[PDB]
């Protein structure tokens, strides 16, 4: 059933995209 | 009144802290006896 | 020494966001008297709020190795519900003085309230010159290397001036005292450097008639505009 | 000054201040906080007790429901006390000193400090009334104890930081709160639920942490098939790490 | 169990500590 | 199972180290 | 006819009942401009909240056949996540007007603003001198036999004085406005007869002059008490 | 102009008032009011279908939920909002021809309004989902609906009445409302339980008003012992009189 | 058992002490 898998293959991509945002931006806060 | 304000930090540390760490560590390594123990399982 | 690096405040507007600072980066002068003044809205408030502490800025810093008071006779930094010696309590122990030094501020701010039974009664029914009252009692009790003062002049009556000016000549010379007056005569007197701020920028003149020509130079420019 | 020194004038001002606020002045709230466990044990002892005697008769109620509900008492106090830590001491941020987290954190100081005097209160109690009252695994309970702090304060830090603004949605935490009182093993044991609705009650980490203070503290106590400490303490410190980003990127907006 | 007892007597002494410690400021400011 | 026990540790410490940096950044913060 | 009939307000306190006023009875005088003068805390404001209805008197009455409307300058009268015209709305609609009247008053009320696109923000996020601004346009935006100002002229810049005292000297003659002024000159002229408020007690004076002499010997008196 | 014109315009002010101030402008509370219900059923549904199902085996769980719930969520509503009422528009009055009453019962005829039409479009729903949605004794509805709203709308004035000036009281009432929707036979039905648990619970009156309302909508309803209408009319008449004379006591009060 | 007795006796007595304290300090101001 492939695209039940990239139906959530879409939510974690997202959720790890936004995780990794979050931690970018608070190393960009500590490099000010 | 003046009876608060002779417990500075270190008397409550000595008070609280040390006096029964000592008394367990002279009694529990020293002072104290073994008690084995001994397990059975029944039913009726 | 005082200093603003890349100091940038604003406030939330629905038509986006209105900068009343932006990039601003000004060094203050040493052990002089300073003169904060500017036209209506050009952040006089916000610069000696942020002076002050009183607003955090959003980017930028405010590097300072002495110590700044709050402003005189303003009411915004205590509590109403308690009594005015429990928030000279509560400012004394964010402050973190002595119990001894503690009691003799308690003393010093009775001394200099004049207010009665109602030092035992809540802020919430206190008046706006007795308010002040309390604020200057507050700000007198401590010692502070930089005073900041927005034209507290026009509060209360006319025998609290008497006492104001003469424990402020009390005080004289041990400390440099900011004043944000409309009052030029004020500035004349009580200061030794001008700083005015215009358009987001803060400029400094020595002389303080150079500051005053500046100022009325502006005002005029700006009154000409078509 | 260094900073440490200066923490911990801010800290001790600002818990006698919530001391101050919380208790009334007058000394009254303890009352409050004493009565709310023992009036919760008179409701939920008198429809019970034959039901956990013909469930687990080795077990007594009483002692079962003082380590059911203080430490769930305790996790949700440390969720709601500091979600709603930013507003009630709104008036005076400002003073370069009293960034919100102090204020976070001198909450839960004062609502552990709180919690652990009634837990002693109500394990002193207990024992004057002829019931057990010593945990035979005392270090383990105490570090579960500690892994569910760790969890309610990240929780209630998280929630403060989140919900800055909106503070509606602030209803949508403790209307949320009061089922967890019932899903969780807290009043009844979970070994007479059905094994059917097992896996979703699995998803609660607060379930797992009382269910291991509940194993610590008796003898011979048996755990249900699932339960463990790593997935808990794996929420905890996520949700810590989260919180603490979050606060990090948010820092500056939490003046006014 | 000897070091156990120890350790976990260490642990309540130090909570103990703290929680008096706590109480003991607090009236003193309050006096 | 060791690459199992090897990467979970690896995001425990990767979490502590960012609790705890972050942490002492929160502390340093007071000047 | 303005009648005030065994009045009794206090203010509740730890110590017990801190009494303001008790079994007050007296009469206005018609036609005519009244400056309610009066030492501080002697209930100035206390009593004009009475007239005006603030607060509601614990015995007593007050009987009044005419139209008496809320202080100028008062920020309590309204609602902060309400908007301006929101609250212009909420005014008439107690007040219960026509709909052409309704246009009218909200376009009187934006005129007298001189807000700007502010006028349609909710005032939580105003400043004092916008509320206050408010505060004059809904006070001014209506028709009233009997005017209540708490000291408005020490609010705002000079343009919004001028504006004020622009439309003051338009609507002098058809209305007699009641000043609490610790201005004595805004006194002598604005007014034509003097309530002297002391120890829970009015007292009348039908000459400006003699209210001014009964003031300043009852200051002098509260003065050279040891 | 005559006082009865004077009451008609400033209700309906205050009517506008207080419905703009509840909905928020933004009309979200209209899709909590709508969205709090279905959740309800939901979740009460999900667990004792089988239950009621094996206890009544003659009447539909949702419809049996629907008369039991509405009707109770209109009275919490008129208790709470009715005693918060004066807490919330303190800054109103003061300008004449505004009194406590006016604010108190124009929050009344918001939740009647409000939760009538709630309890039309419940109605609706149900008819539209094949379940039996129209009431055999309709005037008898009406009258149990009057008397639980009165009863209601009297209780919420006597309590804002009562604890002026003491706002924690009001707390305490709030978490009164909680053991009501556990046992005013709400949820199940109240023949389950056991009869030596029955007279107690017939000091309760919302229980008597919604076994009688459920009396009304069902056909051969079964009906208890002693679940006569005169208690809870007697009930609502006497609270009724206390809270007008208390407020009539403290009408020049509760004015700031 | 006396030392038992007494012990619960002094906690009911202090218990009810502090809250007549508490009752009296509220109906005071
Ligand atoms: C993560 C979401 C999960 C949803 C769960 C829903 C279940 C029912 C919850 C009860 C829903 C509830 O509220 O509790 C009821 C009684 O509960 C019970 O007996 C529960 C019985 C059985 C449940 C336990 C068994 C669990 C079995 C397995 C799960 C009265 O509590 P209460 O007196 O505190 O009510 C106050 C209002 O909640 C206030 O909220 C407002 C409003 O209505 O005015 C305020 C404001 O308007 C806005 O902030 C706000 C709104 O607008 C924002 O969405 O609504």
């Amino acid at each position: 059933r492939r695209w039940y898998n990239l139906a959530t293959l879409l939510v974690v991509c997202c959720l790890i995209y936004g995780v990794v945002s979050l931690v970018v931006a608070t190393i960009r806060d500590h490099q000010d | 009144m003046k009876l608060v304000s002779r417990l500075t930090a270190k008397r409550l540390q000595w008070a609280l802290v040390y006096l029964p760490m000592l008394v367990a560590t002279v009694y529990f390594l020293v002072f104290s006896a073994d008690r084995y123990v001994s397990e059975s399982v029944i039913t009726v | 020494m005082i200093e603003l690096r890349n100091l940038t405040k604003w406030y939330p507007t629905p038509h986006g966001r209105r900068y009343v600072f932006r990039n601003l980066n000004f060094r203050f002068p040493d052990d002089v008297s300073i003169g904060l003044i500017g036209r209506n809205g050009a952040g006089k408030s916000t610069l000696m709020r942020l002076l002050g502490g009183i607003e955090a800025p959003n980017e930028g810093e405010v590097v300072t190795d002495v110590s700044i008071s709050w402003p005189v006779g303003l009411s915004g930094g205590f509590q109403g519900s308690l009594t005015a010696r429990e928030n000279v309590k509560f400012v004394c122990r964010i402050y973190g003085t002595s119990h001894e030094d503690m009691l003799r501020k308690v003393r010093f701010v009775e001394e200099f309230a004049e207010i009665g039974e109602h030092f035992d009664l809540p802020m919430k029914t206190y008046s706006s010159g007795m308010r002040s009252r309390v604020a200057f009692g507050l700000s007198m009790a401590f010692d502070f290397d930089y005073y900041l003062i927005d034209e507290a002049m026009a509060v209360g009556d006319a025998q609290f001036r008497a006492k104001s000016r003469a424990v402020f000549d009390s005080r004289v010379g041990q400390a440099n005292m900011i004043l944000v007056s409309h009052n030029m005569n004020d500035i004349k007197e009580y200061c030794d450097v001008v700083v005015l701020v215009d358009q987001g920028q803060a400029t400094l003149y020595e002389d303080v008639e150079a500051g005053i020509a500046a100022y009325q130079g502006s005002l005029k420019k700006a009154a000409a505009k078509p | 000054r260094s900073p440490w020194q200066i923490q911990q004038a801010v800290l001790f001002a600002l818990f006698l201040r919530e001391l101050k606020t919380r208790l009334g002045g007058r000394w009254l709230g303890v009352f409050w906080v004493l009565l709310e466990p023992v009036a919760h044990i008179a409701v939920m002892t008198t429809l019970f007790s034959l039901a956990h005697r013909a469930a687990m008769p080795s077990i007594e109620y009483p002692v079962f429901l003082i380590t059911g509900l203080i430490p769930f008492f305790m996790f949700r106090g440390l969720v709601t006390r500091l979600m709603e830590a930013i507003d009630s001491n709104r008036g005076l941020f400002a003073y370069r000193q009293v960034k919100p987290i102090d204020t976070v954190i001198a909450r839960a100081m004062l609502e552990i400090s709180l919690q652990s005097i009634v837990y002693l209160i109500a394990l002193g109690t207990l024992g004057w009334l002829g019931f057990h009252f010593l945990p035979v695994r005392a270090l383990e309970l105490a570090g579960v104890s500690a892994v569910l702090i760790m969890l309610g304060a990240s929780l209630g830090l998280f929630f403060a930081v989140v919900t800055n603004e909106i503070p509606q949605a602030r209803a949508i935490v403790r209307i949320s709160l009061l089922p967890l009182y019932f899903v969780s093993g807290v009043i009844f044991p979970v070994h007479t639920i059905p094994p059917q609705y097992l896996p979703l009650l699995q998803l609660n980490p607060v379930l797992h942490l009382i269910e291991l203070s509940r194993a610590s503290f008796f003898p011979q106590y048996r755990v249900l098939q699932g339960i463990n400490l790593a997935y808990p303490a794996g929420f905890a410190l996520l949700s810590l790490f989260l919180a603490l980003m979050l606060y990090r990127l948010r820092r500056h907006q939490l003046a006014s």
